[PDB]
This record gives C-alpha cells, structure tokens and sequence, in this order.
C-alpha cells in the first residue's frame, strides 16, 4: 500500500529574532520509505542539513525528522519542501513561527 | 451494512456425494495486495467453531484434503469432493474485510443414511405429578431416519392442538439416527374426564402408521 | 513500565548510498540504537553513547542484527517475484510487574501487517501466501528459530535490564515545556489561538483551552520530536473577533508539579 | 487448549459482567483480538476487536456505548466489560484472534445468560415402563425433568454406569418461561425387576439434586 506524508514545521525553542535556535521538519505517516526533503530559507535550499534515522510507527508508516541550526530574523521566511511517490509535485509547507 | 447470505440454509446429503455451499456478499471483498479476507468456519453441536479455509481457498492445518473453496468477487463456494459422515457440522462463511465483520446464517449439514423405523413407546403421567396440579403425557420415538415424522395425540379421538411440544435429538454421531419426545401437557381436571389416550405416528420407514395407547387407571 | 523495541526495515532496491537494511532500537520513546547494513555495525545514539556499559555490549548488538540482516534479504529471494518490496519487523520485549517479560514479534510487507513469529510454538506464521513463503524459508534455515527465541526471551529483556540499572538517569530525565500562547486573526470575525509547548520530556503531554476558567475544548493538536530527543506539541482553536483575551492555555506534563496556566500576556 | 474464556453467569437486565480470556496457546502480544458471540441455538455474531498495542477498538452498533473490550498483554489475556445488559446479549461468548490469523484460535466459550426470572430447580417425575411391553424383548423407561431455570441440567443413569441407549433430549422453553426435558433409556424387558434403574438429575444453578427410582406402576 501507499500513504502520503504529513509535514510539520516548527523550531526546537520558541522563536526569537537574533537568538540562535534549531528548525525542524517532521515528516510522518508515509509509505513507502523513499522520501526527499529540503529546508528552505526564503525560497532556496539550506545547505548543511541533518536528519534522524528513517523509523516507523505502530501503524507501520514511516517518520523522519530534518533539522538545522539557524538564527531567525525579521527579514527571513522558512519552509520545508517534500517529495514522495504519493505527490504529483513537491509539497511545500511554510513555517508558522507560533506553531 | 454488508450481508452474507448462504445457499442452502439446510442440507442432507449421502456419503460419497459432492457438496456445494455458496456464500453471497452484498459487496466485493477484494481490497489489499489482492488479498481476499473471506473465511469458512464449521461448528458441530455442543462444540466451539473451527477454521476450515482461510483467505479464499487455503486449507487450515489438518483439514481433510477433500475440502476446497473458490470464488473471487462476491460469489463464493465451499466444496466437499466426496462426503464422509464426520463432515456433519454447521458451516459459515465470514467476511473480515470491513467492520463488521459478518457471518452467513449457516448451512446445517446432516448425513443421509438408510431409512429406519422408530420404536414407539407411551408414558402415563406418574401418580406423583398429578398431586402437584397437572399431568404430562410422553410419546417416545426411538432411533430413526429421516428426521421428518408426524405425531398426533388422540384424546378420546379428538386430535389435540397447540398443547404438545416436541424435542428432537441431534442426529446421533455414531448411528446417524434421531429420537423424538412429544410431550402433551394437561391439567388434572381435564385429564380425569377422559379415558382413551394414544399417540399415532407416521414416518417414511412405516408403510402402516402405528399407535401405542393406554387407558387411565388399570394396566 | 518500559519496553525495548527494535524497528527493522529492509528494501528490495535501495537508492544508491541507501542501506538495504536498517534498525532503530528504542527504550520507551527514546532511541538508543542505530544500525544499517552499509556500516554493518551497531551504534549507540544520544546519551547512550556515554552509558557506563559492559565492554562487549555493542559487539553483541552487532552480531545479532547481522543475523537479522541476512534473513531479511533472504526473505526477498524466497518471496516470489520482482516487487519492489519493503519488509518491516517490530521485535521487542515489554517488562511489566514481577520482573516478567512479555515478547513481541510482528511483521509487515509493503506497509501491511501480514506475519509474526510465535514464541510458544517457536514459529513464523501468517495467513498471506507470502507469509508462508518467507515462513518456511526462515524455518528451513539452520538455527534461525533458536536465535530468534534466544534474542527475544533472553537477550532482549536482559538488555532492558541493563539499561534500567546503568541508564537510570537517562530514563528518569524530566524537562518541562517552555510555553507560549499567541493569536492571529484567522478570518473576518475570527482569530486563531495557538498554544505551543517547546522542548519537553517525556513525550506525554496534554493541552486544553479555557474561557474565564471553564473548559472550551482541546484545539486541533499535533506532536513532533526535536533533534536532541526532546519533544514539541502544539494546538490551535478558532475564537471570536475580540474575546480573544478572556482565554488561557492549560498544559499537563510530568515535568511540572501542578498544571500550568498560560496567559496570552 | 489454546485459550479459556471465563466469568460468564446469570445476571439481571441492567447488570454487568467481566469476561476473561487466558491465552496460553500462542504469543498473545502479536495478535489483534476479537470477541464473537452466539445466542443459544442460533448463528455466530461478531462483537468487538482490539489492536495488539491496545489503542484501537471496534464494536457492533447494538452495543457501542455499553460494552468495552480491552487487553492486558502483561497477563496475556483479553477482557469484555459488559454493562447495561439486556435480553439479546444472551449468548455463549467466544474469544479469537484478529490479524494476522483471523479466527484461527478458539476456546470452549463461556455462557452469559441475561434474564429477570429467578433460579428454580426442576420437579422430577418418573416415566414408568409399560405392562404390555412383551416378554423377553425391549422395554423403554426414563424420567421427566420439569419446570426449571436456567440452563443447563445434566442427567446420568445408575451413577454413570449406564450409557447404552440413553437419550437426553434438548430442553425446550415452555410458554411459562421455564424449561423441561426428558431422559429415556432402552433395556431388556427381563431386566424389569432384577436390575434397578435410577436417574441422577442435577440442577446446579439452584443446588438441586434428585435421584429418582423408576418402577412399574
Ligand atoms: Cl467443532
Ligand atoms: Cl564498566
Ligand atoms: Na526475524
Ligand atoms: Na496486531
């Protein structure tokens, strides 16, 4: 079977402009395990990006966490771009700072 | 709500016969990696169910290899290639694809043996029973085939109605026969009014219908 | 009480540079182990790198998972056809009361649960045709069942035993969530209130909403992990244009002594 | 022998019961579990299902608010809490597996009987053998067990020392709301006198025990 990914974007610590932090993309609930994910800073790829192991849940669907150290800023928007068999074109979820 | 409906509801067949049971689901049952979650179960009287065939046609371990299943969409069949006498049970089909999760009404499978006549017996309500209000009269039909038999109570030759219950044994698992009690329940007041008491039996194994009788009091 | 569960996954055609096979090991909601076929070696994750541990521990995680690896790739051959397939296994023990260990071994193919390894009758089994294919292929292999029986009845709970004695601080770790409640006009006539919990452990947390002290429901809620092993939770609710401020947020968590009220201030 | 379900019994409408299913046949933690039920002398009926983890459950919607399936993998066993019971819940309740071998493991069931009426022990009356029943030949005799509630009742002859040609009939519900059955036996007419015959009726739900002797009037 096939399952489309859920995507959640948020920061480790509450966002404060100028203070250092981490940005998270949590992709879950998807199958098969093939997946491609970039974090975006104002439209374009963040270079140095780490991720956790591709693991899975009680329902058997997979989950993954992407993250990078960053300093938020008045001038800056961030997003997560995800690609997967179940999507016709990449899904992009904008980071809501409050979330 | 996805109904399972089997054909037939009841069946007597002969040892050696080829048996066919159908199961009609009101909605298709495929819906995975081409896996069909249809199941056949059977149940002997006083016993718990057992699984026969799983998926559509996979025999469970130790199920005699003359049993088989097939079908695909909405149309399913159980097939016993050559009936044997232990095959007696009730069979059920079961869909396990969407909750609920429903059974066919069952097919009761009995085994047909050679025709055999019933030894008839008749019983006076005991002295004791009367004292405590009422009186019960028992007619016994013993060890016979087939199940079908007609019984009549002859109270002073007026054929009684709605005042007698019958019980039938399960087809004996050794000798394939049945047995029946017809029990006529009466009041002490009504029972003492009449004298001629008899049951009359008629059954395929009898060319001439038989009666056993007694007269209230002396023997 | 806690569990020790191994998440096993293999694939019939990995991308180049991707492993065919990889395992994540978990003590409760906390990952202690990593293994993949590329590296071929078991590693601790997080604080567990620094656990005071018997010197042969990660040798014996590695040896067992290499066995598990060969079998999983072997499943594919035995499994008739060209797939691609993905074989997942959930192998672990749970420790209840009385020091008594309950076992678990379930398996899934192309995202569907289809098989299990029974421990009472030392057996692989399942209804699916492909359950039988892998089942007999594993059964017909020398020692498989015995190693499996050993791994889940002895190795597993032993390992859980050792981590509960040697990693007590790690498991008993508690850190309260940093809290924010914020607002944004959703639509004409409406606002969206979002209660957010940052950096908490353990993962178990509940959030409610209150108007003037009396319940207003939970929001629409979501959970997620951070990278340091801590957790994130958030919830959102729709409320009227300008009231709006007779609202607080109620968070419940083990890292607090009492529930915490979060004011929009 | 893979399971044992327990904790059935007789209860009032409105009442409550807790069914236990002790699995020892297989590794219980692997299996979704299912409750299935069978109203006396009728078809099988699906009742409830549970995840192996324990956090997903389904019910037939003639039962939704009233019953509650659950499991304790710790004591490899499975439960049904039934509350607000009514007449139609009467059935033998059977415990089986869900995924991945749905319906493969079974036990002896447990009988749950829901009624407002009280336990009454049966009257026991003998069915005497006929005077005109040949010399030599076969004579039948038995005893009658009347007006009892609930099921079941067991009958034996000469203390378990007579099985040959004994028929105990399936009880039937008399419109009085109570049950009756007969148990009869065929023997050699010549035994009428020499051998003595006694039926052992036991109705446990009311602690009734009758050893009635059968003699010719
Ligand atoms: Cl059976
Ligand atoms: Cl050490
Ligand atoms: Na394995
Ligand atoms: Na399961």
């Amino acid at each position: 079977i096939q399952r489309t990914p859920k995507i959640q974007v948020y920061s480790r610590h509450p966002a404060e402009n100028g203070k250092s932090n981490f940005l998270n993309c949590y992709v879950s609930g998807f199958h098969p395990s093939d997946i491609e994910v970039d974090l975006l800073k104002n439209g374009e790829r963040i270079e140095k990006v780490e991720h956790s192991d591709l693991s899975f849940s009680k329902d058997w669907s997979f989950y993954l966490l992407y993250y990078t150290e960053f300093t938020p800023t008045e001038k800056d928007e961030y997003a997560c771009r995800v690609n997967h068999v179940t999507l016709s074109q990449p899904k992009i979820v904008k980071w809501d700072r409050d979330m | 709500d996805i109904q399972m409906t089997q054909s037939p509801s009841s069946l007597s067949a002969s040892v050696g016969d080829r048996v066919t049971i159908t199961c009609k689901s009101s909605q298709s049952l495929v819906g995975a990696s081409g896996k069909t979650y249809l199941y056949w179960l059977f149940q002997k009287p006083g016993k718990a169910p057992k699984r026969l065939i799983y998926l559509v046609s996979t025999l469970d371990s130790g199920i005699p290899s003359r049993f088989s299943g097939s079908g695909s969409g909405t149309e399913f069949t159980l097939t016993i290639s050559s009936l044997q006498p232990e095959d007696f049970a009730t069979y059920y089909c079961l869909q396990g694809t969407h909750f609920p999760h429903t059974f066919g009404q069952g097919t009761k499978l009995e085994i047909k043996r050679t025709v055999a006549a019933p030894s008839v017996f008749i019983f006076p309500p005991s002295d004791e029973q009367l004292k405590s209000g009422t009186a019960s009269v028992v007619c016994l039909l013993n060890n016979f085939y087939p199940r079908e038999a007609k019984v009549q109570w002859k109270v002073d030759n007026a054929l009684q109605s709605g005042n007698s219950q019958e019980s039938v044994t399960e087809q004996d698992s050794k000798d394939s026969t049945y047995s029946l009690s017809s029990t006529l329940t009466l009041s002490k007041a009504d029972y003492e009014k009449h004298k001629v008491y008899a049951c009359e039996v008629t059954h395929q194994g009898l060319s001439s219908p038989v009666t056993k009788s007694f007269n209230r009091g002396e023997c | 009480h806690l569990s020790l569960l191994y998440h096993l996954t293999a694939v019939s055609s990995p991308a180049p540079g991707t492993p065919a096979f990889w395992v994540s090991g978990w003590l409760g909601p906390q990952q202690y182990l990593s293994y993949n076929s590329l590296r071929g070696e078991a590693e601790p994750c997080g604080a567990w790198v620094w656990e005071n541990q018997v010197s042969w521990y990660w040798e014996k995680e590695t040896t067992d998972l290499r066995i598990k690896e060969k079998l999983f790739l072997e499943a594919f051959k035995a499994l008739g056809g060209k797939g691609p397939y993905t074989l997942q296994g959930l192998l672990g023990c749970e420790l209840g009361p009385d020091n008594t260990s309950v076992p678990t071994a379930k398996f899934a193919l192309n995202g569907e649960e289809f098989m299990n390894f029974d421990l009472k009758q030392g057996t692989w089994g399942g209804d699916w045709p492909e359950a039988l294919a892998i089942s007999q292929r594993w059964q017909q292999q020398d020692k498989a069942a015995n190693k499996e029986l050993t791994f889940l009845l002895f190795s597993c709970p032993h390992r859980l035993r050792e981590h509960l004695e040697r990693g007590r601080g790690n498991l008993e770790w508690k850190e309260p969530p940093s809290m924010r409640l914020k607002a944004r006009p959703s639509s004409p006539g409406f606002s969206v209130l979002t209660c957010s919990a940052f950096s908490f452990y353990p993962p178990e947390l509940q959030l409610r909403f209150l108007r003037n002290g009396l319940a207003a429901g939970t929001g629409q809620g979501d959970f997620g992990p951070n990278s340091d092993g801590s957790f994130h939770a958030s919830s959102s609710l729709t409320v009227k244009s300008g009231d709006e401020h007779h609202y607080c947020c109620i968070v419940q968590h083990a890292g607090l002594a009492q529930p915490l009220r979060v004011e929009l201030e | 022998v893979p399971l044992v379900e327990s904790g059935g019994g007789l209860v009032q409408p409105g009442g409550s019961l807790r069914l236990s299913c002790a699995v020892s046949g297989f590794t219980f933690s692997n299996y979704g579990m299912v409750w299935v039920r069978q109203a006396p002398g009728k078809g099988l009926e699906w009742v409830a299902y549970i995840d192996s983890d324990g956090d997903n459950t389904y019910y037939r919607d003639s039962v939704k608010g009233r019953f509650t399936i659950s499991r304790d993998n710790a004591k490899s066993s499975l439960y049904l809490q039934m509350n607000s019971l009514r007449a139609e819940d009467t059935a033998v309740y059977y415990c089986t597996t869900g995924i991945v071998r749905p319906f493969l493991y079974w036990g002896q069931g447990t009988l749950v009987t829901v009624s407002s009426a009280s336990t009454k022990g049966p009257s026991v009356f003998p069915l005497a053998p006929s005077s005109k029943s040949t010399s030599g030949g076969t004579a039948a005799l038995g005893c009658l067990v009347k007006d009892y509630f609930p099921e079941p009742v067991t009958v034996s002859w000469n203390s378990g020392a007579l099985t040959s040609g004994v028929h105990t009939f399936p009880a039937v519900l008399q419109s009085s709301g109570l049950y009756s059955l007969s148990s009869v036996v065929t023997v050699p007419s010549s035994s009428l006198g020499t051998q003595t015959y006694i039926c052992n009726v036991n109705h446990k739900p009311s602690n009734t025990k009758v050893d009635k002797k059968v003699e010719p009037k």
